[PDB]
């Protein structure tokens, strides 16, 4: 895959993982909007959202965990809130898979000339 | 290849000395002559907890910080039960 | 049946 | 894994004992035939080790697998580690053959006895655990770190495909 | 697990001879000889030993087995070796 | 285990050694029964190949030959009997082989509670210490008069005597204690 | 209890039915939680392609 | 308990909120612990404070009048200097004790917060860096001779040093 | 205790039989196989297989996993 | 014990040597003095190097688990050959090769370790982001300064 | 919260009872193993009560029962940190400790 | 400290007034008493050290090793009531007259507050000792063991002498609170290095370092079971004991000319605890052990930290009993097969099962099992050597493994194994011995409750 690429062909066309974003965050989009979060600091901070949980699927998560502490005993009465958590953090695994093909792409203009 | 008639003979010989010895191990029928519900629920998981709650309570919780608990989770539209007060919603999201 | 097995001196 | 380590162990225990304290497993054979409890819960057991769908082990084994297969890693520690995942099915397949599905091999005085409660009992708490446990466990557990579950169909089930094959 | 006896042992050995094939069952005594009554060989009485030894779950050291070249002479020596008789 | 080493031995017991060794290395290669059979019935073809051969310094040619190849061939982790030296549980019971000269620092309250055993113990120490000048007589006197000796020890020849050196063979402690 | 010679010994028949009951457990729990949650097995969330992603989508310029 | 030299943030229980027909077994467990193991303890202790408060005795925290220290004692003269000596002991060992309750304190604070530890104990970490700056100024490097000549003439060189580098 | 009649032991129509035919076609026999017979006959007769092992249960299971299936959708 | 049935110093002349052996109860050629090198050897006599795992096993040996018989000469390094500790048994392969293939193994695996950190293996994707100044407040962070805008899109 | 640190305390103690009836006479009298798992099987099922705690609030305790001694600002004392791996592994531990100490009577019966 | 000396004293008109059948029961007894009475120098509630005359004094660090003292008496006589069975009245009662002057001058020397005080009842210790080496050992080489023994620390002791007479015609005095109260800076001229030297050697000599060892191992297997345990529970201290007191003077030398002997220690303890692993003498393995954990006490001395101190301090009193403990059980043995090798004797443990128990518990204090205060003391020496240079682990670690090591092996080679079944001799174990035994571990036990006892001046 991009492995064989990077390691076997060319490399100058493949990203580096460490340097994505590696251009603008303008060039051919003449508008970016910033991205947008739901919780506030403080709430992610009173459901004791570890640092790596913070991201931008905490107010998901804070709903899963309200609602599990909300059903204990019964356990298994979370599952459409856990999907929905589970659906954001695939959502912004397939904004990061994007970044990095914007990145791809973008270094394949650059090799002009 | 084989015993020697000495070695047979004395390879009896000490077989018969050797199973009498065995049989002289057997004990007799009167040998070992000895010379003249909830209770363990009770006397075991309760008598124990009162101790152990009495230290607890009346010893580690008067002294300081010896019973240190991490801050209980709060979440939006939860209601804090000294103060009264009720946590903020969240915003809505698409 | 049941034999008799040595043991050292506990007693002490 | 606590769970099934202990009930393979246990079994092994088992057939080591009915047998005159024989430990080679070229001396064992046909046990399912002659030792019915035991080798069921040996079965569930090496089904545990390596996780087959939903057993205790999979409820954490196969997770540790996509992180591995989905983060950046030691592309080499990576390779090692699959072919150890197979290498598992191999050797625990080694045991299920060579002491439950060939021919006896004992010497011929069977004296065989496991219908002992002390030894039932234990085994079958044993083994609902490695049962359900993993499970209950894994749904139970509050959330902690993130997984990542978005990854190509080969990755996916890449575990799964090792293991059988 | 059964304990061993003497007239146990003597007939699982007998057994085993039995089977064996280069000895007729009929000729086969317990005070026969193997290489001079029964007419075999060194050889043959290697086998011999080896499956008595598995037979019984223990070894002979070839020093001890070489030796025992009857039936009743095995059934001694299993007898000695794990106390049978009491 | 009961009987003495010889000083050396002959290509009779070497070769029947080797026999048994190769035998058994064959079947822990050839783990299936009908397998080692195959293999086994082969290895006497083989070993009784040259069974009759009367210029010994080709015979040991031949058996150095054959050692050198079961060496080849052993297999790396062979199969060990439960008590044979080497194997698990070779001598898992000798925490309670406690010997027998113990029984005589039990306090008497202890002997006490086994009265008929000690009845018994006392007779058999009274017997050794009756026999005990006559077999020392015995090897004394059976000593060989030239310089050669073996370990291997004398029988009871007279009446009413016991076996030379008996109290060690006897009274040893039960293999399962 | 009863030591047998060279043949099979008789099975009682607690081991037996205690022996399958673990084992049609195991089987019932997989199938349940295969039927329930195959998900788990067969993939979560449909991995998309980054091929087909349009320089639209992704913002880039010619 | 004095709040003061050991704080402790108030407490935030949030509502039962219960959102399951099922029965929560805490419940219950706790309210057969409570009437079962607390109440007769309880009684016991009860008991054990009236008979204390029957044959009540008094003990008082002893008072140490200040002395001269090291720095007012003409050299050699051991009477002054035993007593000198002695004095800088009893600060030393009391600001061991300082060094502790704030040790506490932090690892209290750590605790409560958890995993919002890296921004909320930032004013204990606060104290306990200046703290430990301010041991370490007074009693660090000294052998385990420490007395407070040694703690004087250390002093007296980080002065020394401290006004050259004002001077420069 | 009764220790079989060891007529009782055939090589016939088991494994071993095709070893001894292989040895006789060598020109070799075994004098032990009945010592073995054993094992390959009687309650010890038939071959198992690994996917026998595997699904010890599976009708049971299958059954019940039906019947949860069918509880659940009527409920 | 008397001197002549205590040990000595070196055998300087083959009637001192016939002694000697005489009191450790070895034959008259098996028995060799250690070299006079001056390290305190002396008289004491030159056993083969072959640890006690390599005695018969069967043999019923006076000092059992020692595997030495009565006034048998002792070895001047049988603590370190005891059946506990160094074992010169025998090996199935030759001590060469098992050198060689434990290393050559070794060398393997650090050589591809070395290869798989030149070369790592990683997923197609961008970085995980991060909110709220890759959350400078809550990962440690002063409130006074304010860390440089590090913003995300889309 | 006296309920969870009570719990955890007394399955300690719990597990040093038949180290104390081993010290003692009573040891010939009782059927000791049986007692041994018994005792296993009570501390299980104390234990499951903390268990639950956890999953319900989650809230984690530092527990300091005895002050050994003070070493010049460097305080020992005899700690105990309850929280996800320690509450689930005793747990854990005990199940397979009750399994494994029943089955050791039947291993070891003969011993 | 007069109500603790004057008993002791006593002891001796009790021992040789007394009838015969009833003296080793009144000595023993009244011993224990005295022990009690000792007890009186741990009421220190205010950081004033004690001070009960112009002539005794106590300290932290000396309330700990004279109670130790008073306590090692009784199990003295205990552990020689047996090897002295078959002698005559006169010659036991010289015996029991030996020991209690040992402990009356052991105990004036660490209360004694001038150091020629110290200088004279420290040497008054060779007498006793060297005669219950020389009269009552067994072997032919116990006289050279003697010689050693006193000679090696006449040597060392008479530039100590010679120090000390300086020390006082240059400062006017010798108590110790006024020097420790006047002190002042040496300078790094010849001559103060030279008096270093002269003030520590004495010290480091009865400390044994690595390069003066040569007259434990052979004292302690020329001695009888008394003598070892007075003299590996208490003599080798007073070494340790005279440093810590002296070096207050001795600075700031210390900081370079400690490099050699930290340097010495630190080597001297892998060598000897590696030497441990192949000895063929029980009583030498434990007189090497000792060595070992001498060379560490040496080393933190050395570097003078606050835990090196309190650690060596601890680590002083757990040795004491540890050793003495261990040495009691090898005498046992020795009581028995009239051996000291330690192959001779194996598998003893299906004999002694108990005695076995308290062989367990002896080799995990030597090997320093946590939470004991044997651990406690090296591990805090490990701190505080290691903040001295961050390399001193890769010593302390190699140290530690061999420890551990020769620590089960005299286990596993003596009480585990196949029983020697040869020896018929072998009797039940006394209820003298347990008693001992018992006596050596349980106060380990309660003080690994109570370490705020043991630790020394500065913590
Ligand atoms: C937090 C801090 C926690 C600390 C825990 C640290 C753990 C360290 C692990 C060490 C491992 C030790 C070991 O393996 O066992 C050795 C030892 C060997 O036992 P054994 O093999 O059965 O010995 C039997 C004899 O061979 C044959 O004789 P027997 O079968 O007739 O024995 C019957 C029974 C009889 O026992 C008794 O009679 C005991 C009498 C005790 C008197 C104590 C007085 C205290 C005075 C205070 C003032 O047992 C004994 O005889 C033992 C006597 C020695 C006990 C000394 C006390 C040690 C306490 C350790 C702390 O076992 C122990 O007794 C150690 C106790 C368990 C370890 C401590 C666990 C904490 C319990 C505290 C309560
Ligand atoms: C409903 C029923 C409720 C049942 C509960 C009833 C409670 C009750 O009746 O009133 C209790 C009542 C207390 O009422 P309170 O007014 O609250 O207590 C007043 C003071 O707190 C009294 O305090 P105290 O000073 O009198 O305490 C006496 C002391 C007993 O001590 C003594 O006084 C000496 C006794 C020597 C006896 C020699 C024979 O007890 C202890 O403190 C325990 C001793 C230390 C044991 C733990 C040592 C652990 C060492 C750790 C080593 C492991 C390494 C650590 C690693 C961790 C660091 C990294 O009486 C008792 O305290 C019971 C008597 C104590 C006997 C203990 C003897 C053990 C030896
Ligand atoms: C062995 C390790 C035990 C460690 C804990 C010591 C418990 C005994 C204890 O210290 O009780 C002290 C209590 C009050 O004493 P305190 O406030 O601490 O001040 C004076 C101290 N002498 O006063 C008392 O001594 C008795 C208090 C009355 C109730 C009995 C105490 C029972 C406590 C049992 C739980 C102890 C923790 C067990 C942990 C085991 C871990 C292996």
């Amino acid at each position: 895959a991009h492995l064989t690429r990077r390691y076997l062909w060319d490399a100058s066309v493949e990203p580096d993982p460490e340097k994505i974003p590696s251009f603008p965050p303008d060039l051919g989009f003449p508008e970016r909007k910033e991205r947008v979060m739901v919780a506030t600091q403080q709430e992610m901070m009173d459901a004791q959202l570890t640092l790596q949980q913070r991201d931008y699927c905490a107010h998901y998560l804070i709903r899963l965990l309200k609602c599990k502490r909300d059903s204990f005993p019964n356990f298994l009465a979370c599952k459409h809130e856990q999907h929905d958590w589970d659906y954001c953090e695939h959502l912004d695994y397939v904004k990061r898979m994007k970044e990095f093909e914007r990145e791809r792409r973008l270094l394949q203009r650059k090799k002009r000339r | 290849s084989g015993y020697t008639p000495d070695e047979k003979l004395r390879l009896q010989q000490l077989r018969e000395l050797r199973r009498r010895w065995l049989k002289d191990q057997e004990l007799s029928p009167r040998e070992p002559v000895l010379p003249p519900s909830s209770l363990f629920a009770v006397s075991h998981v309760l008598i124990p907890m009162w101790f152990v709650h009495y230290y607890v309570k009346y010893h580690m919780a008067t002294k300081p910080y010896t019973i240190v608990s991490s801050k209980p989770r709060i979440f939006p539209g939860d209601t804090i039960l000294e103060t009264g007060e009720v946590i903020p919603p969240m915003r809505d999201f698409p | 049946k049941r034999l008799f097995v040595v043991k050292p001196s506990l007693y002490y | 894994h606590a769970f099934f380590k202990a009930m393979l162990f246990m079994c092994s225990g088992s057939i080591i004992h009915s047998l005159a304290d024989e430990q080679d497993i070229r001396k064992m054979g046909n046990i399912t035939k002659i030792m019915p409890f035991t080798s069921s819960c040996l079965v569930i057991g090496s089904l545990a080790l390596t996780g087959m769908p939903f057993l205790t082990g999979f409820y954490s084994k196969d997770l540790i697998i996509e992180a591995i297969n989905t983060c950046n890693t030691n592309a080499w520690a990576l390779l090692i580690t699959l072919i150890a995942t197979s290498m598992t099915a191999m050797y625990s397949m080694r045991i299920i053959y060579f002491v439950t599905m060939t021919k006896p091999r004992f010497p011929p005085l069977i004296s065989i006895n496991e219908n002992d409660p002390d030894l039932m009992n234990p085994i079958k708490r044993l083994a609902f655990g490695s049962i359900f446990a993993g499970f209950v466990i894994s749904y139970n557990i509050p959330p902690t770190s993130i997984p990542v579950l978005t990854m190509p169909w080969f990755l996916k089930t890449t575990a799964l495909i090792i293991s059988v094959l | 697990a059964p304990p061993l006896t003497l007239d146990g042992i003597k007939d699982r050995v007998l057994y085993v001879l039995k089977l064996y094939d280069k000895i007729d069952p009929e000729k086969l005594s317990v005070n026969s000889h193997f290489m001079k009554d029964l007419g075999l060989d060194s050889l043959d009485q290697v086998e011999i030993i080896m499956a008595m030894e598995d037979e019984f779950g223990f070894e002979i050291p070839d020093i001890d087995a070489e030796k025992l070249m009857c039936p009743q002479e095995i059934v001694d020596y299993i007898a000695d070796k794990k106390d049978v008789y009491e | 285990a009961f009987c003495a080493p010889p000083a050396y031995l002959t290509h009779q017991q070497k070769v029947l050694r080797l026999y048994k060794r190769a035998l058994r290395h064959l079947e822990s290669w050839c783990i299936h029964r009908d397998k080692y059979r195959y293999f086994a019935c082969l290895m006497r073809a083989r070993f009784e190949e040259h069974k009759n051969e009367k210029d010994m310094m080709r015979a040991t040619q031949l058996l150095r030959e054959a050692e050198e190849e079961f060496w080849q061939n052993q297999h790396p982790q062979p199969y060990i009997f439960p008590d044979s030296p080497g194997g698990t549980s070779f001598e898992r019971y000798e925490c309670y082989k406690v010997p027998e000269w113990c029984l005589d620092y039990w306090h008497p309250s202890e002997k006490a509670m086994y009265p008929d055993y000690f009845s018994k113990r006392e007779q058999w120490k009274k017997l050794r210490m009756e026999s005990w000048d006559r077999e020392v007589k015995q090897l004394q006197e059976e000593t060989s008069p030239d310089g050669i000796m073996t370990e291997a020890l004398p029988p009871a020849r007279r009446e009413g005597d016991l076996p030379p050196l008996w109290w060690h063979i006897v009274t040893r402690p039960r293999e399962r204690p | 209890i009863q030591p047998r010679y060279r043949e099979f010994p008789q099975l009682t028949r607690s081991q037996v039915i205690q022996g399958e009951f673990l084992s049609s457990l195991m089987w019932f729990w997989i199938l349940w939680r295969f039927w329930h949650d195959s998900d788990a097995v067969l993939g979560h969330f449909s991995y998309p392609d980054p091929s087909q992603w349009t320089d639209e989508e992704l913002g880039i310029p010619p | 308990w004095d709040k003061d030299v050991y704080p402790e943030p108030p407490s935030r229980t949030p509502a039962p909120s219960p959102q399951t027909s099922l029965p929560n077994p805490i419940t219950y467990l706790t309210k057969a612990y409570d009437l079962v193991v607390d109440w007769p303890v309880t009684l016991v202790r009860e008991f054990i404070e009236r008979q204390h408060a029957k044959n009540r005795t008094y003990y008082y925290h002893r008072q140490y009048r200040r002395v001269p220290d090291i720095t007012e004692c003409k050299e050699g003269d051991v009477l002054c200097i035993y007593e000198a000596e002695m004095q800088w002991r009893r600060d030393f060992k009391v600001d061991q004790e300082i060094m502790n309750i704030i040790q506490e304190r932090l690892k209290a604070c750590q605790q409560r917060e958890g995993e919002n530890y890296q921004q909320n104990c930032a004013k204990e970490l606060e104290q306990f860096t200046k703290v430990t700056k301010a041991y370490q100024d007074r009693y660090l490097d000294l052998g385990a001779y420490y007395s407070a000549r040694k703690c004087l003439a250390k002093q007296k060189q980080r002065m020394l040093e401290e006004r050259k580098a004002a001077r420069q | 205790m009764e220790l079989p009649d060891y007529r009782q032991w055939k090589i016939e129509g088991t494994p071993l039989e095709t070893v001894q035919k292989k040895l006789a076609a060598r020109g070799l026999r075994d004098p032990w196989a009945r010592n073995e017979a054993w094992r390959y006959m009687g309650g010890f007769a038939g071959n198992i297989t690994f996917p026998s092992v595997i699904l010890k249960g599976f009708k049971w299971g299958f059954a019940a996993f039906v019947v949860a299936l069918g509880a659940e959708y009527f409920l | 014990m008397t001197k002549d049935m205590l040990p000595g110093s070196y055998p300087r002349t083959p009637e001192e040597r016939a002694a000697a052996a005489k009191k450790y109860n070895m034959r008259v050629e098996d028995y060799e003095p250690y070299p006079d090198d001056g390290m305190g050897y002396g008289d004491y006599p030159m056993l083969p190097n072959r640890s006690q795992h390599e005695r018969d096993p069967w043999y019923q040996w006076d000092h059992s688990e020692l595997r030495m018989n009565w006034g048998e000469p002792i070895h001047w390094d049988l603590d370190m050959y005891i059946r506990n500790r160094v074992d010169t048994s025998p090996t199935p392969v030759s001590w060469d090769v098992m050198c060689k293939h434990l290393f050559g193994f070794v060398a393997f695996m650090v050589f591809m370790f070395w290869v798989g950190h030149v070369f790592p293996s990683y997923q197609p994707v961008g970085p995980k982001q991060y909110p709220y100044n890759n959350l400078y407040l809550e990962r440690g962070g002063d409130p006074t300064k304010e860390p440089e805008p590090v913003v995300h899109y889309d | 919260m006296n309920i969870f640190t009570t719990s955890i305390l007394l399955i300690f103690i719990l597990l040093l009872s038949p180290i104390l009836i081993s010290m003692s006479n009573l040891i010939k009298h009782i059927n000791f193993p049986l007692y041994t798992t018994t005792s296993i099987k009570f501390s299980f099922i104390i234990s499951l009560l903390p268990l639950l705690m956890f999953f319900h609030n989650n809230m984690e305790y530092m527990i300091t029962t005895w002050h050994w001694v003070t070493m010049n600002s460097m305080e020992l004392k005899m700690s105990f940190k309850t929280d996800f791996f320690s509450i689930l592994f005793t747990s854990v531990a005990l199940f397979v400790t009750w399994s494994i100490m029943q089955f050791s009577s039947w291993y070891m019966h003969s011993d | 400290m007069l109500k603790i000396i004057l008993p002791s004293l006593m002891l001796l008109p009790l021992t040789w007034l007394s009838s015969p059948k009833k003296t080793w029961t009144n000595v023993t007894s009244y011993s224990f008493l005295i022990s009690l009475t000792s007890l009186t120098l741990l009421w220190q509630t205010d950081e004033n050290y004690k001070n009960f005359s112009n002539m005794f004094s106590s300290d932290p660090l000396s309330t700990p090793l004279i109670i130790l003292t008073a306590w090692l008496l009784p199990l003295m006589l205990m552990a020689s009531q047996n090897h002295l069975k078959k002698d005559n009245n006169v010659l036991q009662k010289l015996y029991i007259s030996m020991l209690i002057s040992l402990q009356i001058l052991l105990i004036m020397t660490f209360s004694a507050t001038e150091l020629i005080m110290f200088y004279i009842l420290f040497e008054a210790t060779l007498i006793p000792t060297l005669i219950i080496i020389t009269r009552w050992g067994n072997q032919t080489e116990r006289l050279n063991a003697g010689i050693y023994f006193l000679f090696y620390t006449l040597i060392g002791s008479i530039p100590l002498l010679i120090a000390l007479i300086l020390i006082q015609n240059h400062v006017g005095t010798l108590n110790l609170m006024i020097l420790s109260f006047t002190t002042h800076t040496l300078d790094a001229s010849w001559s103060n290095n030279l008096l270093w030297l002269a003030c520590m050697m004495a010290f480091l000599i009865k400390m044994p370092l690595y390069g003066v060892h040569l007259w434990l191992p052979k004292a302690h297997v020329e001695a009888p079971i008394a003598g070892s345990m007075i003299l590996a529970a208490i003599l080798l201290k007073l070494g340790s004991y005279g440093m810590i007191r002296i070096s207050i003077i001795l600075d700031p030398l210390t900081k370079y000319m400690a490099y050699p002997f930290i340097l010495l220690s630190l080597w001297g303890m892998i060598m000897t605890s590696s030497i441990c692993l192949r000895q063929t003498d029980l009583k030498s393995l434990i007189a090497y052990s000792s060595v070992s954990h001498m060379a560490l006490v040496i080393a933190s001395i050395m570097i003078q930290t606050p835990w090196s101190f309190m650690g060596a301090t601890m680590l002083m009193i757990a040795h004491g009993l540890t050793s003495s403990l261990l040495f009691c059980l090898a005498n046992s043995n020795y009581e028995r097969i009239h051996s000291r090798t330690m192959i001779m004797a194996r598998g003893l443990q299906m004999v002694f099962p108990l005695m076995a128990t308290w062989w367990l518990m002896a080799s995990l204090a030597n090997l320093a099992l946590p939470p004991s205060i044997n651990l406690m003391g090296e591990l805090f020496i490990t701190m505080s050597l290691f903040s001295w240079s961050n390399f001193t682990i890769i010593l302390m670690g190699i140290n530690i493994i061999i420890t551990g090591m020769y620590s089960m092996y005299m286990i596993i080679t003596t009480q585990r194994g196949k029983l020697t079944n040869h020896m018929i001799n072998l009797q039940p174990s006394h209820t003298r011995e347990l008693t001992l035994m018992a006596l050596h571990m349980i106060p380990l036990i309660l003080l690994t409750t109570s370490p705020k006892l043991i630790t020394g001046l500065t913590m």
